[PDB]
């Protein structure tokens, strides 16, 4: 269908501007700081998500079978679980550390350094990785009929599969976009009231946690659907509907490289730097 | 290695200076001579500095203009101070400059601005103008109506027009408005408020300098 | 295509992400 | 020319020194070769270990605004001066285990452009006050005062048998300063623009003046004229710095273009392009044995290139 | 006049060539890296 191609683009745009900001990123230009140190690590979070993800669950959709195999299945599990839980607390340490750059500014002049960002990068990976350590114990590929491999996720006792849905849900969806959208409003209530164009980047400001939920909200819907009701949640939410709904997803993989640092005359005079 | 951990606690000193004077605000007070910049001192021989803390936070302040050489060559140094301290006494716009006493000291002021204001140096710092010695100025302006020294004036010699039109003048000759910010204050010598005001100026200053490297504006 | 269950009320779950 | 020139050089950052948090104005290579000084705005003075990339010492400046640096020939002393007129000189090696400073010279009106030792209890300073001073460390007092410049002094440098020097101005002019008489021997004044830097010749003959208008001019004593002009119609930028090869072949000069062009002594061809800093290269110098040249630049990086 | 402090100049230049490790690169033994 159509989706091959929106698949396409959104590899090609989210592989190689989200490399070229890793590039820019990496070697120090005068335009690195804490900000761009975390967008760095979002970057990075968001490249792998590109890689692991789009074309190893259109696979499964788009051929009906996993081609791969059980290692290869469980690391590349493990890769979704860990992008996914860095991606959304990586946005909302973005969003903190604008709350305290903007928000009590002498707070930010006190401790908003390089190796706070540090700190904090390495503490959202390690967190994700411990969170999502039950992510490749139990992702135990099941022989799905005679001959199809789907990579199910089958939990010991259901009540700990909601569980730890729900757990999920509210630690990767709820809480932190109540987290960032709080912070997002206050940082517009200060501009508004601290200190005009900044009043036009509100709007930027507004698509960076409507749109976020906009494109987050439908997977962790689908796979709270698909944790409680169980039988049947599949076959509403099987084929082009969830090949589009993960789309939105990594269309957040595509929209992260355009909002931060491209839309932005300095990554673009970053650019030329660099070349 | 005795020098490997020799460099490594060197290093570690070096890092928490460096942590512990990135957070100061670095002030650069370049006003004028006879100015009242010595008042602003005191409500908080190449450079002086000053060292206050007003609200948990530091300020240190070079009290320069004493090096009497020519100015091409140092200013370069102060590339990367929060602001520009740049102090004008209102009431020496009919005050004679000692140097020369054929050129009036608003001239020289405004030269002195323009010449600052447009520098490579300081393309992206605000500068914090104090207006010294007002409440010397309205009887100056009750008596001399600033027309001399402004023949493009065209105005009567009341205060408020007369602080306004200085004003705008010391906002005039900015020509880069975009990122740099003349945040002007009127100050009696008996004014005890400079310092809150030079709090709230700089809060001002590392805001829009944290919205500059957080890429929102 | 890829009808993540192939069956009838199997509950064999999909990847999340 | 009869000469055959060497060509392109290739000369690779061996050696980076990364621990200064703000801008390095000025770099003193010792005569031991081994030990390098750093002054930055940081307000920290840094003796380097240049061949392992060590730090001997980290001395707390009490003036931050230090915009000259010098190492004693014998490595006992260091000394800084800069915007607070003030050339303190400091103790490395102490008796207490603690870097201690020794003097503190107060008597230049002008901020200190350049400081050089002569020896290891004297030392030559110039300012931006027309005026360069020739100082007793024990005495704590000016032993001589060389006048007869009509600008600001900017860039002094020292001959090897430390008995004559010369100095550059702002009035676009450079003087040949006797130690002992204090009394000018002779006056090139075929510059157009402020000379930023200067540098002897290891023969002690001929100097390089490092203007603004992109021409590091050479000079001789003995010829009394001009024998070579370093204009390139790419370089439109000042001459940050300059400094020479032990034959003094490669006449090094730091640029505000972000990069040290090479040159050619004899023929006038930029024998190299060492781009290498992210910001302009302030300080640049050979090492006295001739086996390194390292840079520092605003970038707080001092480069060592093999 | 010019030609005597040129030729000077030149002399002092190719006399000391031979022991400058920036006209001929130092080899890599005698550097400990």
């Amino acid at each position: 269908a159509i989706r091959i191609t929106l698949y396409a683009v959104i590899f090609l745009m989210s592989v190689g501007g989200n490399m070229l900001i890793i590039v820019v990123l990496g070697l120090s230009r005068r335009l690195r700081t804490v900000t761009n140190a975390f967008l760095l690590s979002l970057a990075v979070s968001d490249l792998l998500l590109a890689v692991a993800c789009m074309p190893f669950t259109l696979l499964p959709n788009l051929m009906g079978t996993f081609i791969f195999g059980t290692v290869i299945c469980k690391a590349v599990s493990y890769l979704m679980g860990v992008s996914v839980s860095v991606s959304t607390l990586s946005l909302v340490a973005i969003a903190l550390e604008r709350y305290s750059a903007i928000c009590r500014p002498l707070q930010a002049r006190v401790w908003q350094t390089r190796s706070h960002a540090a700190r904090v990068i390495v503490a959202t990976w390690l967190l994700s990785g411990l969170l999502m350590v039950p992510y490749p114990v139990y992702t135990v590929v099941q022989p799905v009929g005679p001959r199809v491999l789907q990579c199910v996720h089958r939990w010991p006792s259901a009540r700990v599969r909601q569980t730890w849905s729900v757990l999920l849900l509210l630690l990767l969806f709820f809480i932190p976009g109540v987290v960032m959208a709080v912070a997002y409003g206050l940082i517009s209530r200060e501009l508004y009231l601290g200190l005009l164009a900044k009043k036009r980047v509100v709007r930027m400001l507004l698509v960076i946690v409507v749109l976020f939920f906009l494109c987050w909200l439908p997977v962790y819907s689908a796979n709270t659907w698909r944790a409680f009701d169980g039988p049947g949640a599949h076959r509403a939410l099987s084929g082009a509907p969830i090949s589009f709904i993960h789309l939105l997803s990594y269309a957040s993989a595509c929209v992260n490289p355009l909002v931060y640092c491209f839309m932005h005359r300095r990554f673009r005079q970053a650019c030329l730097e660099t070349c | 290695k005795a020098a490997a951990e020799r460099s490594k606690m060197i290093d570690k000193n070096l890092r928490e200076d460096g942590e512990k004077a990135a957070r100061e605000v670095k002030l650069l007070l370049l006003g004028a001579g006879e100015s009242g910049k010595n008042t602003i001192v005191k409500q908080m021989t190449g450079i002086v500095e000053t060292h206050f803390t007003f609200k948990d936070l530091h300020f240190k302040m070079f009290d320069v203009g004493a090096q009497r050489s020519e100015r091409k060559k140092w200013i370069h140094c102060f590339e990367g101070v929060t602001a520009i301290i740049f102090c004008v006494a209102l009431s020496a716009y009919d005050l004679v400059l000692a140097e020369d006493e054929e050129m009036n000291r608003m001239h020289a002021s405004m030269k002195l601005f323009d010449s600052i204001c447009n520098n490579k140096w300081f393309t992206d710092t605000s500068i914090i103008l104090f207006l010294n010695k007002k409440d010397l100025f309205e009887e100056k302006i009750t008596h001399s109506p600033l027309t001399i020294c402004f023949p493009e004036y065209t105005g009567a010699n009341k205060y408020d027009e007369a602080a306004s039109y200085i004003q705008s003048k010391f906002e005039d000759l900015n020509k880069r408005k975009d990122t740099k910010e003349i945040y002007t204050h009127f100050t009696c010598s008996t004014d005890t408020k400079n310092v809150q005001f030079v709090f709230d100026a700089v809060t001002d200053v590392i805001i829009k300098n944290n919205l500059k490297d957080c890429g929102l504006f | 295509q890829g009808p993540w269950l192939e069956e009838e009320e199997e509950a064999y779950g999909w990847m999340d992400f | 020319n009869n000469i055959d020139p060497v060509g392109r050089i290739q000369m690779r950052t061996r050696r980076t020194l990364r621990g200064h948090l703000a801008k390095i104005y000025a770099m003193h290579w010792g005569t031991d070769s081994r030990l390098l000084v750093s002054a930055s705005q940081d307000g920290k003075l840094i003796i380097w270990d240049s061949y392992t990339t060590n730090k001997v010492h980290a001395i707390p400046l009490r003036s931050s605004w230090v915009m000259t640096c010098a190492y004693a020939p014998s490595g006992n002393y260091v000394a800084c001066g800069g915007l607070d007129n003030i050339c303190s000189i400091y103790n490395l090696k102490t008796r207490e285990g603690n870097v201690r400073v020794s003097r503190e010279l107060a008597g230049h009106t002008g901020y200190l452009s350049c400081c050089r030792f002569l020896d290891d209890n004297q030392i030559v300073t110039s300012s931006g006050d027309t005026t360069c001073a020739l100082w007793d460390i024990e005495t704590g007092q000016q032993t001589t005062t060389f006048t007869g410049h009509t600008g600001d002094v900017m860039s002094l440098s020292l001959a090897p048998d430390t008995r004559l020097f010369v100095s550059g101005a702002c009035d676009a002019s450079a003087k040949l300063w006797d130690v002992r008489e204090g009394m000018c021997r002779q006056t090139f004044t075929g510059h157009e623009s402020d000379i930023n830097a200067i540098c002897f010749f290891p023969n002690g003959n001929a100097f390089a003046t490092g203007s603004d208008d992109a021409t590091c001019r050479l000079f001789d004593l003995r010829a009394d004229q001009e024998l070579m002009t370093y204009s390139h119609d790419n370089i439109i930028c000042g001459i940050t710095s300059v400094s020479f090869s032990k034959s003094g072949r490669l006449l090094l000069a730091g640029y505000d273009d972000f990069n040290c062009n090479v040159w050619d002594a004899l023929k006038a061809d930029r024998a190299g392009v060492l781009a290498g800093h992210d910001n302009r290269v302030s300080c640049l110098g050979v090492t006295d044995d001739g086996m390194a040249v390292a840079t520092g630049s605003w970038d707080s990086f001092l480069k060592i290139w093999n | 006049k010019v030609s005597k402090a040129a030729a000077d100049l030149m002399a002092y230049c190719e006399a000391h060539a031979k022991e400058d490790p920036l006209l001929t690169p130092v080899p890599a033994s005698e550097n400990p890296f």
